[PDB]
């Protein structure tokens, strides 16, 4: 639906019950837990909270623990090392492999913001060699975020470039000055025209 | 680290010689630390700490302080005073002063002035532009500082520091010069201080 | 004189508290002399505080329109711009204070309280009215007075009045213009209700041997900071926020010219939305005065320094 | 520096000749000096001079009143000199050409110094800064040296006529500055009384 | 008097007039009622930065006599020292002052007293029957040097310096100046130009110090120096502080919005009269 | 439990003079009312609290002053 955080909770909610039941849910429903989590852009806790003492240590709900280390720090490299190391156990279940094109896109967006802070004017074949992806994909998510702004700037696609926006200055006085100005020209018109 | 072996050398309660050592310990953590205002503010601490003229890094300290480029006898010498485990790099780990150099003369500079380039910057701190354009935009990002930056023109502007209060300061550096010279001929004679101040009173 | 004024007598003020003429009228006061310890402790105070509220009080007495004001002292009390009749907390630390006074040979009644407001000019807000309204009743001879200890550095004009208020229902006069020290942007209305219905009084001083010359002296090396007020930069804040807010005046102004008060028979009578450009137009002043006195503080040092060069 | 210029004075005035020789190879090397004036009007130095030691008091004097270009145009006749006396020399032409302009092209500190590129020429101007001799920030855009502040070495009595001309324009034109705000405050002030004036004026005869 | 009168001692204090006036005023309040003068014996409160001391502010204790002798009561300070602590905990106690003309045993046995609450702490005294015109309070620290073999407590003067407060100085201008208003309201431009204007007559003052020492130097009746002349030749280089292209732009930049600002208010001011003349007319010759 | 309540009336009564001088019918109101929702004090075991805390010299009793306290830190 897009509502990721009323399903964190209801499997946050339901894993307690589930530890005193027992097995074999516990394993496939802390999939669902983890997956949701990251979803919500963020607030993360499928581990400072409580789900899984000493279950965690077993590798099958170790690679989960992994991946969410990867997926708060928002680190690419790490990210697709466990996606390609311990390919099985994650990508296995169907519900969770749907939503991982998402994730990792997710994780590449945030990257960015963080990065482009420094500069004023970056690269597009840069930040797509950052990335690791092709530079039609990145072009394709920079027009994207300037839209939702989450990226703040506009591109030179004739030299391949992020005008980026660090070009304010004020503009507070300026636009505060207009519609002083604007109203003064109103009331001229009615003073004048009360005579007569 | 650094904190912890710092705070017991300032314990009377703990052993001289282990008081010393924990010093000499607290400088070379301090000296390995990344990012933010502890590595140049606590080697001013340990500078003021009279303790570390017993110590063999005291070289490195007094130059910091003084603003002395280091050279690689020095590093050399310090690499060896270090722990195995204090061998500790990003595949050249050293000596570099960097995080309160930058960050403790940004916070000077908001004092001294409005807006500057990078080359200023860089050439200032003796980094590579990159470096401080780096730790700036981490300074305006952790919201303990704040700015944008042209990177059209090469120049980042700050809330405060190089532009129009560099203008008004110089003012008030000539005429605090101007007060400077009065307290020298006030010293060397105060007889024409008297005189030329009756001078005054006469127009 | 000069020396009359010092000594206090104590029966002056007790034919003066059993005559009570100020419940006839409140805007009976008209000068203020205050004393060179009450204005520099006041001062100090205010800028201990910083940029943040604090309150003290002054200890005076009455002679005729005449207040006086001998001696002040700090509080250590927190409830300027938030709590009405902060001073109650203050109240045991007052007692101790006049006690103590008392003892060492200073027997002067309490004529009132300071407060101040830091970086958005000398007027009362609506907590300070509804504070000073209760201690016109019960605590007289009371009297209410700001200063600012920012402005006043780049100015050098000491910005101090001493004021009283109204009582509730009571029709103010034609009595409106003041020193025009710019407020925020959503300070703005409260200051237009409220100055009506108070008053500022002059102020005299007298001089003798210990604190003013560190100071005076001290001018004579000092007198280039105040040159770099450079104000447009420092308040840059208020210039944006006090335009956008005249704007929905002009707006206000518009309809109401525009359409008309309706009045049936019925002519207005004093309001502080009465004549609206009437009004505006002072706003308008209190915004330009300060924009070019920061225009001149900028003005000097192009002329004085620049113009020298290298002959 | 302070304490050090107090020793040699006394040390100077001391000695005689062939020492004297000896103490201006010293002064020159020795760090934190970067005022020449003292040593040279005591008498003792002075004796040397119109002899086979004259050359010294000759660069001494090339130092104090003059610069690196000054030097290099009679660097035959003058003895030589080692790398920390060169450099404090190097140091001590940018206090000059600062003394005319306040700030300074790289291409005109880059010909009097005669040094072989920018960084090497930027490098001299940031160690002088943590010395705090002169205070002074580069400008790599316009390609200037703006300076904050300057000391002199500089003796040159010669030219100090032009120090006293420059001090006279600054007294002169302050007087012409303060009859100005003086006509202003009392310009403010007729307008508010004459404002006053019309207002009550007027006001009285609607009465009738 | 009794001194010592030995070399000036480690700590320097500064010096400069409204406190004395609080003393003053109560000194005359308590002459008319008394019948007789009567001093007052008070604390002092300032700070120390080092080793020198300013000393920023004062109160008055209480005080009997008993004897020949003075006691100040101690529970009557340990109470204000707990409430004025709270409000002002930056400044600290520095000593005590006193009244009367030279140095007498009298105040040395009160300064042993003080000694109890602070181990050094200073003693100043005015004169209120002073027939000099210099100012007449004079400081001193107690020196405790020993004379015949025993050991005496013996005063010893400081020389005193003026500090900071610009905070203060605006107040101490209107105490100073007590000058009334004249037809009007004061002008705004009036009242904000004062120390813009005063300012300006320091520097014409400054200037007339540092030139007449330099021709001096060149003259005669100061000799010739290097230290001093080396600076005054250097503070005239730095003029005019700056020319970079950089600061032009930026300067005009703020001049030209306060050009428009004040465009738009003179406006406002004229249609404001306009709306006003254009209602009494259309009463008076029309019918509205 | 009963012990429980002197300590809590003891806090409570510091932390009302922490935030600096009442009356003690004013202190005493004022410990009722933030203690009404554990339970309702006795007058009696309030008074005896607070003179513990006098001696242990939380709070002092105004030099000259009917039934007053002040903070004392």
């Amino acid at each position: 639906e897009g509502e990721f955080e009323k399903a964190h909770t209801d499997f946050f909610e339901a894993f307690k019950n589930y530890d005193e039941s027992g097995s074999p849910r516990r394993t496939t429903c802390l999939k669902y837990l983890v997956l949701a989590n990251m979803l919500m852009k963020s607030g993360i806790n499928p581990f400072d909270s409580q789900e899984a003492k000493p279950y965690k240590n077993d590798p099958e709900i170790l690679a989960m623990t992994n991946l969410v280390s990867a997926y708060q720090n928002n680190d690419i490299t790490e990210f697709e090392k466990i996606l390609k190391t311990n390919h099985s156990n994650i990508m296995d279940d169907p519900f969770i492999r749907e939503h991982i094109e998402e994730l990792l896109r997710n994780i590449r967006t945030q990257v960015l913001i963080k990065l482009i802070k420094p500069y004023t004017r970056i690269h597009i074949p840069f930040i797509s060699k950052e990335l690791n992806i092709d530079v039609a994909d990145v072009e394709s998510l920079l027009v994207q975020c300037i839209l939702d702004n989450t990226i703040h700037g506009r591109i030179d696609q004739v030299n391949q470039l992020l005008e980026l926006d660090h070009q304010k200055r004020g503009g507070a006085r300026y636009t505060a000055l207009d519609k002083w100005t604007n109203q003064l020209n109103s009331l001229n018109q009615a003073v004048v025209s009360k005579l007569a | 680290a650094a904190q912890r072996y710092n705070e017991l050398s300032y314990k009377t309660i703990v052993h001289e010689s282990e008081r010393l050592e924990a010093l000499k310990h607290a400088l070379h953590c301090t000296i390995l630390a990344s990012a933010g205002q502890q590595r140049s503010r606590m080697l001013a601490t340990l500078f003021k700490d009279e303790r570390c003229q017993q110590l063999a890094a005291y070289g490195i300290l007094e130059k910091m302080y003084l603003d002395r480029i280091i050279r690689g006898n020095q590093l050399q010498e310090f690499a060896a005073m270090l722990m195995p485990h204090q061998k500790a790099t990003t595949a050249d780990g050293s000596s570099i002063l960097d995080r309160a150099v930058i960050e403790h003369n940004l916070l000077s500079a908001s004092k001294l002035y409005n807006n500057i380039t990078f080359e200023e910057l860089g050439a200032l701190l003796e980094i590579p532009a990159a470096k401080a354009e780096k730790i700036a935009s981490q300074m305006i990002t952790e919201g303990r500082m704040n700015g944008f930056i042209d990177q059209i023109d090469g120049i980042v502007h700050f809330e405060t520091r190089e532009a129009l209060p560099t203008w008004d300061k110089q003012i008030q550096s000539l005429c605090f010069q101007v007060n400077n010279l009065l307290e020298k001929i006030s010293q060397t004679a105060p007889e024409w201080t008297a005189q030329a101040m009756e001078a005054q009173m006469a127009q | 004189s000069i020396d009359e004024i010092y000594k206090y007598d104590k029966k002056q003020q007790q034919e003066i508290l059993a005559a009570k003429p100020w419940t006839k009228d409140h805007h009976y006061f008209k000068y203020c002399k205050i004393s060179a310890l009450a204005l520099l402790k006041m001062v100090m105070h205010a800028r201990s505080g910083g940029n943040l509220e604090v309150m003290g009080l002054m200890l005076g007495k009455v002679d005729g329109e005449t207040m006086i004001i001998m001696d002040s002292f700090a509080l250590p009390v927190e409830g300027t711009e938030t709590r009405v009749n902060a001073q109650a907390a203050a109240y045991e630390y007052m007692a101790a204070y006049i006690e103590n006074a008392k003892q060492v040979g200073r027997l002067e009644n309490a004529i009132g309280w300071y407060h101040s407001h830091p970086g958005y000019g000398c007027w009362l807000s609506g907590i300070d009215v509804s504070t000073q309204m209760l201690n016109q009743q019960f605590q007289e001879p009371f009297v209410a007075v700001v200063i600012d200890p920012t402005r006043t550095i780049s100015a050098g004009k000491v910005n101090l009045g001493a004021f009283r208020t109204y009582p509730k229902g009571y029709k103010p006069p034609d009595e409106g213009p003041s020193e025009y020290q710019t407020i925020p942007l959503n300070k703005i209305e409260d200051f237009g209700v409220h100055c009506k219905q108070y008053y500022a009084l002059e102020v005299s001083y007298f001089k003798s041997s210990l604190d003013r010359k560190l100071l005076e002296l001290l001018w004579n090396k000092y007198w280039v900071n105040t040159l770099s007020s450079s104000s447009l930069l420092t308040n840059a804040d208020y210039t944006t926020g006090q335009v956008f807010d005249l704007s929905e005046k002009l707006e206000q102004s518009e309809a109401q010219l525009g359409r008309g008060s309706f009045m049936l028979g019925l002519e207005t009578h004093d309001r502080k939305s009465e004549d609206k450009l009437a009004k505006a137009t002072r706003d308008s002043c209190k915004t330009t005065i300060e924009a070019i006195h920061g225009l001149m503080s900028q003005v000097i040092k192009d002329k004085l320094f620049n113009q020298i060069n290298i002959s | 520096s302070s304490n050090l210029l107090e020793q040699f004075i006394l040390l100077a005035k001391g000695t005689s000749g062939s020492a004297l020789t000896a103490l201006i190879s010293q002064v020159l090397e020795a760090p934190g000096v970067y005022v020449f004036g003292e040593l040279l009007e005591l008498a003792n130095v002075q004796e040397l001079a119109e002899g086979a030691n004259a050359a010294y008091l000759q660069l001494l004097n090339l130092f104090a009143y003059g610069t690196y270009p000054d030097y290099i145009a009679n660097k035959e006749s003058l003895p030589e000199l080692s790398t920390a006396q060169q450099n404090k020399l190097k140091h001590l032409t940018i206090v000059s050409l600062a003394s005319r302009m306040k700030c300074i092209p790289y291409s005109v500190l880059l010909k009097d110094l005669e040094m072989r590129n920018l960084r090497e020429l930027e490098d001299l101007i940031i160690e002088a800064v943590y010395t705090d001799i002169i205070q002074g920030k580069l400008d790599q855009r316009n390609q200037l040296l703006e300076v904050d502040f300057c000391i002199g070495r500089d003796i040159r009595k010669k030219d100090i006529n032009n120090i006293v001309k420059t001090l006279h324009e600054w007294c002169d034109g302050c007087e012409a500055v303060l009859l100005g705000i003086e006509q202003q405050v009392l310009r403010a002030n007729q307008y508010k009384e004459n404002h006053n004036r019309t207002q009550q004026q007027v006001e009285a005869e609607v009465t009738n | 008097s009794v001194m010592a009168c030995g070399v000036t001692g480690s700590v320097s204090v500064a010096l400069h007039p409204l406190v004395i006036l609080n003393i003053s005023d109560h000194w005359i309040r308590m002459r008319s009622q008394e019948g007789r003068p009567v001093q007052v014996i008070g604390a002092l409160i300032g700070k120390q930065e080092g080793r020198n001391i300013e000393v920023m502010n004062s109160f008055e204790l209480l005080s009997h006599t008993v004897e020949e002798k003075i006691i100040i009561d101690k529970e009557y300070y340990y109470t204000k020292e707990e409430q004025f602590k709270q409000v002002f905990k930056e400044l600290e106690f520095l000593g005590w002052y006193t009244t009367g003309g030279p140095p007498d045993p009298s105040d040395i046995h009160v300064h042993k007293q003080v000694c109890e609450i602070i181990e050094s702490p200073l003693f100043l005294k005015l004169n209120p029957m002073t027939k000099h015109t210099d100012l007449p309070v004079s400081v001193f620290e107690s020196v405790i040097d020993i004379i015949n073999g025993e050991a005496t407590m013996l005063f010893a003067e400081l020389t005193y310096t003026l500090a900071t407060e610009e905070a203060e100085r605006i107040g101490v201008d209107h105490v100073a100046r007590m000058t009334a208003t004249g037809s009007g309201e004061n002008s705004t431009v009036a009242e904000h130009l004062i120390a813009q204007h005063s300012a300006i007559k320091m520097l014409h003052s400054r200037v007339k110090l540092i030139l007449e020492y330099v021709k001096a130097s060149e003259a005669g009746e100061v000799p010739f120096n290097h230290e001093i002349l080396r600076e005054a030749y250097a503070l005239c280089h730095c003029l005019p502080v700056l020319s970079t292209d950089k600061f032009k732009t930026d300067f005009y930049d703020q001049c030209n919005d306060v050009g428009l600002m004040a465009y738009l208010g003179t406006i406002t001011k004229t249609c404001n009269t306009m709306n006003q003349f254009v209602n009494k007319f259309n009463v008076l010759y029309d019918r509205q | 439990v009963d012990e429980d309540r002197k300590m809590y009336l003891q806090a409570a009564i510091v932390r009302i003079m922490k935030a600096k001088v009442l009356r003690h019918n004013a202190l005493i109101q004022e410990v009722i009312s933030q203690s009404r929702a554990r339970f309702n004090p006795s007058i009696s075991m309030i008074k005896k609290c607070i003179e513990v805390l006098i001696d242990k010299q939380y709070i002092e009793r105004s030099q000259a002053s009917a039934d007053e306290y002040s903070y004392v830190a």
